[PDB]
RNA sequence: GCUUGAGUCUCGUAGAGGGGGGUAGAAUUCCAGGUGUAGCGGUGAAAUGCGUAGAGAUCUGGAGGAAUACCGGUGGCGAAGGCGGCCCCCUGGACGAAGACUGACGCUCAGGUGCGAAAGCGUGGGGAGCAAACAGGAUUAGAUACCCUGGUAGUCCACGCCGUAAACGAUGUCGACUUGGAGGUUGUGCCCUUGAGGCGUGGCUUCCGGAGCUAACGCGUUAAGUCGACCGCCUGGGGAGUACGGCCGCAAGGUUAAAACUCAAAUGAAUUGACGGGGGCCCGCACAAGCGGUGGAGCAUGUGGUUUAAUUCGAUGCAACGCG
């Protein structure tokens, strides 16, 4: 808005295993008002992320995101008459939100039988390099890098850190 | 500022390059009266003496020749 | 319902920016107090050279 | 004296700029938003690192304590 | 190929475009590299970033000429000619001086009338 | 672009019909495309009143014009939807 | 323009004095011969000037801060 | 008769004042040659256009035309129009110091005569760049336009014509008088030039303001203040600076200049709002970041239409349409 850096409130962590960033996950496909059965759809999906992966299931998790986050990110403006986009750098606050979000919209996709098992085989395919989340990770640092050479005026991201 | 023609008793001659040097800049134009802080009636001289020597090749138009 | 944005001070700054990018070579529509107009003039001399660099 | 959710910005020490990333903070590397870990307006063990002689960036850490 | 030491390095810089020609002390062209051959089309040519890409695919495909040291002539108030030696001093030159070509005529033709 | 006709008070004949469909179908195709458009019609004791309200891709727009025979009404409401349009479609070319 | 010298240099001196003269007379001559108004820009110019300084002179009294 | 008005002479002073001649440098274009190769150019985006027949770039040489960066100064000169590189020749005016001289020789001026930006016209040259007309590409609903790519008259010179301009300070000329300030420019006098110093004195000029004036805005010793001499011009708006006739012009047209008719207004300045695809600042689910919808479907309910014997009446942009 105008005004309101605005007095932030955070969440609850989640029960099963120490992380903020997996309840973060669960009120991502928390859809329609209804936490518990997305949570059944998280431990029903990282389990068998774990047996389909061997490893442990928060680092299956952490590393299966960490290639579907992003680092740069486009913003369309316009002068004139052209529109083009803009690459501004992803906040590490919404890197990891807007990989969530694409990793939840690639398994509401794909259609298997199952969400655990959609969002399973995405997760694994994530780890792979291979689905659909890394090909939209792909196409949003094509066309930031593409039009990259667009570093200007007010409208975002001051000086540094 | 001073006027350094004022504080002579001169009538500016195109031949003293070594003062008219002092009065073209390093790319061959000249200075204007407010950051030399001349007298206006010698200005005038001055700018006939610099393009006069610039005629005589005693000082350069510009620096790309 | 909150509070202000960066109290003036790097608003004052991106108006100065704004203001100096779109033309303005006033340097006449600051604000008056002094740690706001040093700043609206600090946006306005960093946005000469992003004029200079650009058309 | 401002935590711009990347890190915490100690400036101690006679105007010596911007200071410690979101990276080390603890022996856990992202989910960590320094606000919930360590405070506002407060003097801590912080040390250096690295000095940028360019640039004007020293980058200090605070994982350097014993935990692990 | 030649094996050249030093070369001269033009800099047409205008509002449109930014071409990069690396000649030698001579005047004539070893090789040289446009603004708009870069990938970049139309008023993305207009961009200092499409001038540094096209210093640095001139400062190379002038390798094979061995150039260690060059001058650097820039002609244009484009949106270039700033970001294109900053593109020559990291390309691995050594930059002996930096002159500007740019034609200031002692008013003489008549200029278009171009705006409305 | 559907015109939808009313008229308060006014007893919309088919014949009126026709001329004011045809009136906004040569206005609509004249200056910008758009998607829908009411027209009203009232009869005060003396002032026929026309208003009309387009709904183009910018949004609404909307205008009134009384007259003396309902006809009159109708041609300046639609000479003052022309005008308001020419303004809306370049306020968004602006190029 | 012509900027030569030792290890540091090439950078500030040059984008100074080249930006400074380079830009002021090519922007001004790339187009519009104009024959007129630079008789009305120069008068709006320093009209303007006078009103600047006899403005700020006496906005010298009191702003109440 | 007299010297104060006017004019002449002796010294200088500054100045894009005018006419003629000559010459210099940068740049643009073209031509010839070299190196080199895949683009150039252009726009808010694009295309028309140019380029593998070697373009754009870079270097060397040459040709030709035009304008004179910086100095450049709400600076200078001229009656006005206007006049900017530098040098020569011929020539006009202004200014000041000290004297001498003539002795009212003065001011204005209908008719007349002269000068008079740009465009244009005639004759002969010249033609770089720009550029009406014109072509093409766009844009647009259309686009005989703005934008882009080209491009002929013209812009230039010599000799004639035209005789108009927002030819404006929208302020006729000449003269006298009437508080101040800050500057510019150009002379000159005295004194400690002893230091870019101080005190006066003339001319031209820029701004701000005093009384006074003005409908107000504003003008304000360079008046739009107080007066005097002479001239030009005005008498509601449209018709109309048009028609007819005269005079001038190669023509375009210029000058002089009506009337019928028609309206009760037209206008100037200032005010309060409203408005702006004017500006500045702040804010809003206004945009951006998201979540879920409507529009497709069936059904419910309301409305318009159509129907009917009646389909009771009202509510209709937002702010009527599960409303009374």
């Amino acid at each position: 808005p105008r005004r309101r850096v605005i007095g932030q409130r955070k969440i609850l962590p989640d029960p099963k295993f120490g992380s903020e960033l997996l309840a973060k996950f669960v009120n991502i496909l928390m859809v329609d008002g209804k936490k518990s059965t997305a949570e059944s759809i998280v431990y029903s999906a990282l389990e068998t992320l774990a047996q389909r992966s061997g490893k442990s299931e928060l680092e299956a998790f952490e590393v299966a995101l960490e290639n579907v986050r992003p680092t740069v990110e486009v913003k369309s403006r316009r002068v004139g008459g052209s529109t083009y986009q803009v690459p501004v750098e992803v906040r590490p606050v919404r890197r990891n939100a807007l990989a969530m979000r694409w990793i939840v919209e690639a398994a509401r996709k794909r259609g298997d039988k199952s969400m655990a098992l959609r969002l399973a085989n995405e997760l694994s395919d994530a780890a792979e390099n291979k689905g659909t989340a890394v090909k939209k990770r792909e196409d949003v640092h094509r066309m930031a890098e593409a039009n990259k050479a667009f570093a200007h005026y007010a409208w975002l991201s001051l000086r540094s850190a | 500022f001073c006027r350094f023609t004022a504080e002579g008793v001169q009538e500016i001659d195109y031949k003293d390059i070594a003062t008219l040097k002092n009065y073209i800049t390093e790319s061959g134009k000249i200075v204007p009266s407010r950051i030399t802080g001349t007298r206006a009636k010698y200005q005038r001289q001055l700018a006939r003496a610099i393009k006069r020597a610039r005629y005589l090749s005693l000082l350069p138009y510009t620096d790309r020749h | 319902m909150k509070r202000q944005k960066r109290d003036r001070l790097e608003r004052a700054h991106q108006r100065g920016y704004q203001a100096g990018i779109a033309g303005r070579s006033k340097e006449m529509c600051p604000y008056q107090t002094l740690n706001q107009r040093s700043q609206w003039l600090g946006g306005w001399r960093e946005a000469m050279a992003d004029r200079v660099v650009m058309a | 004296s401002i935590t711009d959710f990347g890190i915490f910005i100690g400036l101690d020490g006679g105007i010596d700029g911007l200071v410690h990333l979101s990276d080390i903070s603890w022996n856990v590397a992202g989910e960590e938003a320094v606000r919930e870990y360590k405070k506002g307006d407060e003097i801590a063990a912080v040390v250096l690192q690295v000095d940028a002689e360019r640039e004007r960036i020293s980058l200090g850490v605070k994982q350097l304590a014993e935990d692990p | 190929r030649k094996q050249v030491s030093d070369g001269v390095a033009h800099i047409h810089a205008s509002f449109n475009n930014t071409i990069v020609t690396i000649t030698d002390r001579q005047g004539n062209a070893l090789g040289w590299a446009t603004a708009g051959g870069s990938g970049f089309r139309g008023s993305r040519k207009s961009t200092p970033f499409a001038a540094q890409v096209a210093a640095e695919r001139c400062a190379d495909a002038v390798k094979e000429y061995g150039i260690k040291n060059l001058e650097v002539m820039v002609k244009g108030p484009g949106p270039g000619r700033e970001s294109t030696i900053r593109a020559l001093n990291a390309a691995g030159f050594r930059i002996t001086n930096i002159t500007d070509v740019t034609p200031i005529p002692h008013n003489g033709c008549r200029p278009p009338k171009k705006r409305r | 672009m559907q015109l939808n006709i009313t008229g308060n008070n006014v007893e919309i004949t088919e014949a009126l019909r026709e001329f004011v469909t045809a009136k906004f179908a040569k206005l609509e195709q004249y200056f910008d495309r758009i998607n829908q458009v009411y027209v009203v019609l009232k009869v005060e004791k003396v002032t026929h009143t026309s208003d009309a309200t387009l709904h183009v891709d910018g949004g609404e727009l909307h205008a009134s014009a009384e007259g003396q025979d309902m006809y009159a009404a109708i041609d300046g409401l639609i000479d003052k939807l022309a005008r308001q349009l020419t303004k809306h479609k370049d306020k968004l070319k602006q190029h | 323009i012509k900027v030569r010298e030792n290890e540091p240099f090439d950078v500030a001196l040059r984008r100074f004095k080249r930006s400074c003269e380079k830009a002021g007379v090519l922007a001004e001559v790339r187009r519009r011969e104009f024959y007129e108004k630079p008789t009305t820009e120069r008068k709006r110019a320093k009209a303007s000037a006078v009103k600047r300084h006899a403005k700020k002179l006496a906005r010298e009294n009191a702003r109440r801060t």
